[PDB]
RNA sequence: CUUAUGAUUUGGGCUACACACGUGCUACAAUGGACAAUACAAAGGGCAGCGAAACCGCGAGGUCAAGCAAAUCCCAUAAAGUUGUUCUCAGUUCGGAUUGUAGUCUGCAACUCGACUACAUGAAGCUGGAAUCGCUAGUAAUCGUAGAUCAGCAUGCUACGG
RNA sequence: CUGGGGCGGUCGCCUCCUAAAAGGUAACGGAGGCGCUCAAAGGUUCCCUCAGAAUGGUUGGAAAUCAUUCAUAGAGUGUAAAGGCAUAAGGGAGCUUGACUGCGAGACCUACAAGUCGAGCAGGGUCGAAAGACGGACUUAGUGAUCCGGUGGUUCCGCAUG
């Protein structure tokens, strides 16, 4: 036999220990990042008050074609910027999750120095 | 295929593996070829014409797979004429005394 | 890729009428191919590693991992480093293209009767099956290989008992 | 799929007199002579073999 | 010594080998090598043995009769030589050890364990140290031919001439 | 120094134990190390996870290597031991030089000389998409005052002036 392992469990570890040193404290929030197979998940999370201030989603009705899952992406982070425009458009820390920096993780960053966050 | 020049055929044919003194006879059968060319023999048609000759031969390099292949299934069945190649022994029925010395 | 129907006959028209799987996702399915050649300790052999690496690329088509040593272990002479293996995972076509040319030429020039094993199984569905190096070159005949040698082929399967992996093996295979 | 480091390898059709298994491959680059369309269109160069004529175990 | 230390059988062995000394054979060449021609001997043998001239085989050789129990018939065309063409001075056309292919012949039978020839393969070996041996004329040196043993089998032996 | 002295041994730092659950604490008490090493064994960004155990497999030493499943660290961590550590401080890879300059609030330690840790501030960089991380190695040994001398700098002095 061979155990196929699932690839949430490593990325969570991956992302424990990313998450260490990486937090928002409400004058400089995190947004992290949950890509799963099909769709990209953006939130803006204050890691002191465990309290969060945006949610984007690739599945939501705002956003939601069959673009390429990359540009999908770009949706999602021209989202979650203008949605926090309407309140602290300051710095903000970017959370890869245990994702790489590429790709559709990527994308949801370039889009999001776009459109007005200064990470 | 790898034969030198500057030297009469009747020799030169030897060179390779898997001839000699046939290419007195039976080179010279098929090919129209002489027994004074040297170098200036201008065997390029003439190299046609010993290519479908040395065909049938299995002299060029490819006789010394079959001949290592033969010593390989001699020793597999263990035969008295196999176990004199693997252990240095003369194999052909010789005195293994102290004038045996080219097998070791 | 042409043979890799062979599988997809397999998996529903044996497999299904076996062992009665409830879904078609878990017939055992075949995952990787290595095929470690071993360790052949180089305290010369470093030189007759540059034809092992040539020979195993001529078997399968892609460049061969020259496993390092671990330990530093006595009454043999290997440190840290000190390259002594060489392997292949074959895990997509490639697989199927060495798997459907080797159970084909693998008994015949063996010179085996039965040929390689009933079992060699280690109950959970991997078989390791152990070649002396009698099957290789099938193309360019032993003409410019210079040293006999010996491979081992592992199959490496989804297979979660002897008997399932016994049914995979079943198909062209010679137990 | 890294260019650079692997051999050559193709379709090599196995043209066996008894049923033609061609299924196999490796590095036989030689003259493309006669290809079976329902075989891999390359070398034939697989000239002769004992690989599906008469097995042992199925004789 | 006397149910063997004597017998009788086919099967081994006397032929084994990391080696060490005796005795010889063939060599390490261009006063040679390979191919063509062309001479000249002596001695001895032949009680189904020697077996010609023909053939049929690349060849080792097979098929019958020709002669004969032999100064006549056969073994048997000695060879080195001589004549010509060759290679060119290299471990090259120098030699041919050793291994697979012919299955030739003898013999109940050639695996242990024979004898050649057939195409392959072609190794040591460039005239040998200290030492040591033979030999005073048809002798050293070389060249080939015979016979005894023997169904088959000598690089030995014994005789023979050049 | 010394259970008189001599002889033997010892003399500086590091790590334990003795040490009595803070620290500290002696003996010629019990154990050991050090008088370095590294241009990657430093920096930084990325990935990565071990030993061992079975099991079964051309090498098969039991044990190299391959695969599966268990494996909490039992591995490894330049070097003694003790604390550590899978945030990996362990293991790879890519770029690099922060193994920077000027400082340092504060604190530890302590008879003094010394010794240690530092946020942060400029300066100027490296790595990273970015936040950031970088003032040497997982931490704790790898040394020795002053005086004198050498050498290189130096807007300082330099005897009446230069």
């Amino acid at each position: 036999m061979i155990s196929k392992i699932d690839k949430n469990k490593v990325r969570l570890k991956r992302h424990a220990r990313v998450r260490t040193n990486l937090s928002g404290t409400a004058e400089k929030p995190r947004l992290n990042v949950y890509r799963s197979n099909k769709h990209i998940y953006a939130q803006i999370i204050d890691d002191n008050k465990g309290v969060t201030l945006a949610q984007a989603s690739s599945k939501d009705s705002d956003i939601a074609t069959t673009a390429t899952k990359v540009e999908l992406a770009t949706k999602v982070g021209e989202a979650i910027a203008k949605k926090a425009a309407d309140k602290g458009i300051k710095e903000i820390v970017f959370d890869r999750g245990g994702y790489l920096y590429h790709g559709r993780v990527k994308a949801l960053a370039e889009a999001a120095r776009e459109s007005g966050l200064e990470f | 295929v790898d034969i030198p020049r500057e030297k009469r055929v009747v020799i030169s044919l030897t060179y390779i593996y898997g001839i000699g003194t046939s290419t007195a006879q039976k080179i010279l059968e098929e090919a129209n070829v002489s027994a004074d060319t040297r170098v200036k023999d201008l065997t390029d048609d003439e190299l046609g014409r010993i290519r479908e000759v040395v065909d049938g031969y299995k002299v060029e390099g490819d006789l010394r797979r079959e001949t290592n292949l033969n010593i390989k299934r001699l020793m597999e069945i263990s035969s008295y004429r196999g176990i004199r190649h693997r252990r240095g022994l003369p194999v052909r029925g010789q005195k293994t005394k102290n004038n045996a010395r080219t097998r070791k | 890729n042409r043979l890799k129907e062979k599988f997809n006959t397999e998996v529903t028209e044996n497999l299904m009428k076996k062992f009665n799987y409830s879904s078609v996702m878990e017939v055992p399915k075949i995952d990787k191919i290595v095929v470690n050649m071993g360790v052949g300790d180089a305290v010369q052999n470093s030189k007759v590693l540059d034809n092992a690496v040539e020979e195993l690329e001529l078997i399968t088509g892609q460049k061969p991992l020259v496993t390092k040593a671990k330990k530093s272990i006595a009454t043999f002479r290997l440190r840290e480093g000190m390259p002594i293996g060489a392997k292949v995972t074959l895990r997509g076509e490639r697989m199927y293209e060495f798997l459907d040319k080797l159970i084909s030429v693998s008994l015949p020039r063996v010179r085996d009767f039965q040929g390689v094993s009933k079992k060699a199984f280690d109950g959970r569905g991997n078989y390791t099956l152990g070649v002396k190096e009698q099957l290789i070159f099938p193309e360019i005949d032993y003409d410019k290989v210079s040293k006999v040698r010996g491979m081992d082929i592992v199959i490496v399967t989804t297979a979660n008992t002897d008997e399932e992996a016994r049914e995979l093996l079943a198909n062209f295979g010679m137990p | 799929m890294k260019q650079g480091i692997h051999p050559e390898y193709h379709q090599v059709i196995f043209l066996d007199t008894t049923t033609n298994f061609k299924f196999l491959s490796g590095s036989t680059k030689t003259s493309s002579e006669m290809m079976e369309w329902e075989d891999g269109k390359e070398y034939p160069v697989i000239r002769l073999d004992i690989s599906s004529d008469s097995h042992p175990f199925y004789t």
